[PDB]
């Protein structure tokens, strides 16, 4: 099926440079915008860069603006992140995420495997997941809540909220897009609801494979921000 | 005898079309008028819908 | 012996005519006589969809009443977001000669067809992110003039070989074949419950078919030329046919004969497409005279004119919620009207 | 700007679709459209073969940096008036007529007469008022030997000429050209081919070049 | 005193009604052409847009000439020098815009017949560039005399036909007209050359009709603009109070404005499609 492979990670001295390459297969690479997303070793996800289809629009996080450069080779079906002046806070696992935008599409549908980089020795919507972790029992019902500093509901009626699940040892998986819609291949146990600044994800009859960290994401104002994450562990 | 077969098939088709129960024109005309009258309010083309809720303003 | 069958057929036709005349006590124009007129209907163009380069031959809205699909001779099948005029998709057709297109009720598939005698079903929701040709249905020996989705797996197609067909998409074979028309079938309409459907042909007749049985229940003959369009009334108990003799006709299934005639002296061009409003009170008909008239269905009086196209108005559609009417013409422009 | 990030990306996708549509239309508008017509066994297959050497069947070829499309409707058993407006705007019509069919009957009347009737229907059709016909008189070698032993008077009772290839062929060309009622708007290019000649595609190229010159003069207003 | 002394030096210090009637006919004819273009929908393509710009330029030439005729004569002494310069530059701009519109039409025709094509389409970039050029250049050329390139304080180097215009400015305008006229003539001759060679190359008319049209256009334009051009060359070489014919400059201008008014006759009569559209 569709699959993305990340390569180019390794030990880098501070102030150095690196080149990360995401090779895509199984889908029309030219028609998909691509995001580079960061996950610190013991911390949660953080958006890094974005390049649209046709390279028309390119966006970077204010943390990595100037030092990082994102590009794509459509005929080679590959995506590049060139990193300069590497800081000690850039050590993390990097994911290339495909994302297509039209009416009714599901952005952030597929995530890459990730590549590990180890650097050796306001005005942004703040998504808040107050609860760090909850204990759960298989067959029960759990709800994961979310909060937003600014209302995510637009004038066109779309509430730009995305829910992701990252099982241990695995890349994040899209569950809910735009706060209500279930992603393809996701069981109907998961349901998204909420309004404005308060959001909740409900799981009914949770199974053993639901164990992981659930992340809260906004897509309204383009400096994309994630939530801290809500870990789920059994008893 | 393909022509005979076609004519025969048309004949039983006409028999099948001649054994249906036909209601009077007045009854069905009244039914059509009643359907139009019942759903008149839910029709936004009949009465120009205000600009605040139609999507194309 | 052939003459015996011919005279039996003509006497059966006489019996049909007498049975229809018996069940005609008052005309529609008498029942709808004291009801209030609709009045002058002014519908203006809200959106104009540009991007087609050749003449447009068909369009279909879809259940969401927001997206729509348009087919043109340039070889492109374009799915538009009508609210924002954004092009959601642009499918390059294998054959440029397309004269029908349908959009599945679920929205996952879109169908097209034309002079290639093949109905192509394209999967809109693919994992690869593109639009792939899900299925190619072959078996008609004439051009596909219309096609409608019963569901994600069954499709009804009308062809110029005087034959309609019901196809199981996953198998690709004709589940059922509807014969009886002596002329090219130009358009078909599906009943709201999708258990019956009416097909109008070039023999100046319309036939009602049962999807299960595969046989024709009723035949309606009131037109004097080719029937180019057909559409059920919203309640499913009547339908309207537009023809080349510059007249539209409302027929009833239960009474079995013609109810109303929509015609005007200064209209001499044929009708390319007919459609009904949500309540069925307005009958919209696109003409060859560059225009699209809006008739009062109950009173037969002309209520409005949609004059915004610079060529023949080839396709016409009304959303399921009835908010807007989309007209596609031969000048390569679709227009949304409210 | 009221648009969201996703709405902006959707608009960007629409703009890319627009530019791809423009590129495809520019590519297609530089291509010659030829509608191939004729009676049964007229010689359309031979013409398609000769072009290839140098539902609806489409044939693509290239000559002198022009890309030519032929749409052989052929086995389309349907009313021509229900789909013939689809070909309005083709660059030219290539009509094939078999000369040897002058003394052949289907019914009980000459095939040449159905050729004339369908030529009259197509040439004088309301859609093809400005489209130019490229009339091909195939089977010249068969006709040259048929005329030696079977007088042209079978097909033309009013023909008073001799039984020679040149006079009879010119007479048949004149009879087909007289069916043109749109003398001022359209012009007919007649070429006498056979199954064993190689100048057919050159003649199609020259006729299309003449049509393009005349169309450009119309566009400039000089015509 | 400027108008008095610069007219005294040249020597002109001191039939219009029919000229104004011809002007009004010119406005009527160009309004007819513009209305014909505006009505028919199939005319909404760049060739007829260029023809409409030519019609509009001829309209402005006619209104400028009638304004001139009203404001000239014994009421040209009522005008301040600024109004004199506006009065003369309006006409200069109008005629320059007309001739540049002919250049634009010739260039568009030459490009259409050069890039052989099958469906020319609407190249809005080239259309807008040509229209903006033929208007901006006309405005600048007509505005040079009032910016300060004029006769004031340069009495001994002052033209006779326009006693406040500089002789060097008339030389510049004459040179521009030469370049522009030769451009138009070369473009039309080249159009005919390509058409004739391409027609001869293919074997089995249009070339003769195109030759007739080109001959008509070029002959009419050259014949109408020749006397004014000759007088403009003559006044530079004539010292003041020497050449008498410079006084009777009111007929060559009439010939030029009748060229402006008969351009629609040429560009509509030759086009059979426009005749069919205008008859209905
Ligand atoms: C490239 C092209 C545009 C070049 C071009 C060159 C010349 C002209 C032009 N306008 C004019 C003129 C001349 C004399 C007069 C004479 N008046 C009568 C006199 C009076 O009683 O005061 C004054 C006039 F009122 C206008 N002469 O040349 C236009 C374009």
């Amino acid at each position: 099926d569709v699959q993305l492979v990340e390569s180019g990670g390794g030990l880098v001295q501070p102030g150095g440079s690196r080149k990360l390459s995401c090779s895509a297969s199984g889908f029309a690479f030219s028609s998909f915008g691509m995001h580079w997303v960061r996950q610190a070793p013991e911390k949660g996800l953080e958006w890094v860069a974005y390049i649209s289809s046709g390279s028309g629009t390119i966006y970077y996080a204010d943390t990595v603006k100037g030092r990082f450069t994102i590009s794509r080779d459509d005929p080679k079906n590959t995506l590049f992140l060139q990193m300069t002046s590497l800081r000690s806070e850039d050590t993390a696992m990097y994911y290339c995420v495909r994302s297509i935008y039209y009416y009714g599409s599901s952005p952030f549908d597929f995530w890459g495997q990730g590549t590990t980089l180890t650097v050796s020795s306001g005005s942004d919507i703040v998504m808040t997941q107050a609860t760090s972790s909850v204990p759960v029992t298989p067959g029960e019902s759990v709800s994961i809540s979310c909060r937003s500093s600014k209302s995510l509901l637009h004038s066109n009626g779309n509430t730009y909220l995305y829910w992701f699940l990252q099982r241990p040892g695995q890349s994040p998986q899209l569950l809910i897009y735009r706060m209500s819609n279930l992603a393809s291949g996701v069981p109907d146990r998961f349901s998204g609801s909420g309004s404005g600044t308060a959001f909740t994800l409900t799981i009914s009859r949770l199974e053993a494979e639901d164990v992981g960290v659930y992340y809260c994401m906004q897509h309204l104002e383009y400096p994309l921000t994630f939530g801290a994450g809500t870990k789920l562990e059994l008893k | 005898t393909a022509s005979i077969a076609q004519a025969r098939k048309l004949v039983e088709q006409l028999k099948m079309e001649a054994n249906i129960d036909r209601i009077k024109v007045s009854k069905a005309a009244a039914d059509l008028m009643a359907y139009c009258e019942a759903h008149a309010k839910e029709d936004p083309l009949l009465t120009p819908v205000p600009a605040s809720e139609n999507p194309f303003r | 012996e052939l003459d015996q069958l011919r005279q039996e057929a003509e006497q059966l036709k006489n019996q049909i005519r007498d049975a229809r005349k018996a069940c005609a006590d008052a005309t529609l124009s008498q029942i709808t006589n004291n009801i209030d007129p609709v009045g002058r209907i002014q519908m203006r163009t809200r959106r104009t969809l540009r991007g087609h380069l050749a003449k447009i031959y068909a369009m279909h809205w879809g259940t969401d009443s927001r997206l729509l699909v348009s087919a043109s001779q340039d070889g492109k099948l374009i799915i538009w977001d009508s609210y924002t005029t954004n092009k959601v998709h642009a499918i390059p057709l294998r054959s440029s000669w397309v004269m029908t297109c349908a959009y599945a009720p679920s929205g996952n598939y879109v169908a097209c067809g034309g002079l290639d005698n093949i109905c192509s079903i394209y999967n809109l929701k693919t994992r690869e992110g593109n639009v792939r040709v899900s299925r190619e249905l072959a078996g008609h020996t004439g051009y596909l003039s219309c096609c409608r989705f019963l569901d994600d797996n069954q499709i009804v197609t009308s062809s110029g070989d005087t034959t309609c067909a019901l196809w199981d998409i996953e198998t690709g074979q004709q589940t059922t074949t509807f014969t009886g028309h002596t002329g090219d079938v130009m358009s078909l309409s599906l009943a709201p419950d999708t258990r019956l459907f009416v097909s109008g042909a070039c023999d100046a007749s319309a036939k009602l078919w049962d999807v299960r049985e595969g046989m024709c229940r009723q035949t309606f003959t009131g037109h004097e030329s080719d029937i180019n369009a057909i559409c059920f009334f919203p309640n499913g108990n009547a339908f309207a046919t537009g023809s080349d003799d510059a007249t539209c006709r409302l027929f009833d299934l239960r009474a079995d004969q013609e109810l109303m005639t929509y015609s005007h002296d200064n209209i001499i061009c044929g009708i390319t497409s007919v459609s009904f409003s949500k309540s069925g009170r307005l009958l919209l008909a696109g003409y060859d005279d560059f225009n699209c008239n809006v008739w009062d269905a109950l009173k037969a009086d002309r209520a409005g004119v949609l004059a915004g196209h610079d060529n023949r108005v080839s396709c016409l559609g009304v959303t399921d919620d009835g908010m807007a009417v989309a007209t596609g013409s031969w000048d390569s422009f679709l227009k949304i009207w409210n | 700007c009221t648009l969201s990030a996703e709405d902006k990306a959707a608009v960007e996708r629409s703009k890319m679709i627009d530019r791809n549509l423009r590129e495809d239309g520019e590519k297609a508008a530089r291509e010659v459209k030829l509608l191939l017509l004729g009676a049964g066994e007229s010689g359309k297959s031979t013409i398609v073969k000769q072009m290839k050497i140098i539902g609806i069947v489409e044939t693509h070829f290239t000559f002198k940096d022009l890309h030519f499309k032929m749409f052989d409707v052929g086995g389309q058993r349907s009313e021509r008036k229900k789909w013939i407006h689809c070909f309005e705007g083709v660059t030219a019509i290539i009509f094939c007529v078999a000369l040897s069919d002058y003394d052949l009957v289907l019914e009980e009347m000459n095939r040449m007469h159905e050729s004339m009737k369908l030529f009259d229907s197509i040439c004088n059709n309301k859609w093809f008022t400005d489209t130019s016909i490229i009339l091909f008189l195939n089977k010249k070698d068969l006709f040259e030997e048929k005329i030696k032993k079977s007088p042209l008077t079978i097909c033309y009772p009013e023909y008073a000429g001799s039984n020679t290839y040149e006079e009879a062929a010119a007479y048949i060309q004149c009879q087909f050209e007289d069916l043109n009622k749109r003398k001022d708007t359209k012009e007919i290019y007649t070429h006498f081919t056979c199954a064993t000649d190689t100048k057919n595609v050159q003649f199609v190229f020259d006729a299309v070049t003449d049509v393009i010159i005349k169309n450009n003069l119309k566009d400039c207003g000089l015509f | 005193d400027i108008i008095v002394r610069h007219y005294n030096y040249t020597g002109k210090l001191n039939t219009s009604v029919v000229f104004i009637l011809i002007c009004c006919f010119i406005i009527l004819e160009n309004i007819f052409v513009l209305l014909t273009i505006w009505k028919t929908k199939k005319f909404h393509r760049p060739m007829y847009y260029f023809i409409g710009n030519l019609a509009l330029s001829d309209l402005l030439a006619g209104v400028a000439y009638t304004a001139n005729l009203l404001l000239s004569g014994a009421t040209t002494y009522k005008l301040t020098p600024a109004q004199w310069f506006l009065r003369e530059g309006s006409m200069f701009v109008a005629l320059s815009a007309s001739v540049f519109s002919l250049l634009a039409i010739a260039i568009e025709r030459y490009i259409t017949m050069l890039k052989m094509k099958l469906h020319n389409g609407s190249n809005n970039f080239r259309l807008f560039l040509l229209i903006s050029a033929c208007w901006v250049i006309s405005l600048i050329l007509g505005g040079l005399p009032i910016m300060g390139w004029n006769c004031i304080s340069a009495l001994s180097s002052c033209s006779t036909v326009l006693p406040l215009y500089h002789k060097h400015y008339i030389l510049f305008c004459t040179t521009v007209f030469t370049l522009l006229l030769l451009s138009i003539v070369i473009l039309y001759c080249r159009i005919y050359s390509l058409v004739r060679t391409r027609s001869r190359r293919l074997t089995f008319e249009k070339s003769l009709a195109l030759l007739k049209t080109v001959i008509i256009v070029l002959s009419v334009f050259i014949a109408c603009w020749a006397p004014l051009f000759i007088l403009l060359l003559l006044d530079v070489g004539c010292k003041v109070k020497t050449c008498d014919i410079l006084f009777r400059a009111e007929y060559f201008l009439v010939l030029a404005v009748l060229n402006s008014g008969t351009n629609p006759i040429i560009y509509t009569l030759t086009n059979k499609e426009m005749r069919r559209a205008f008859i209905r």
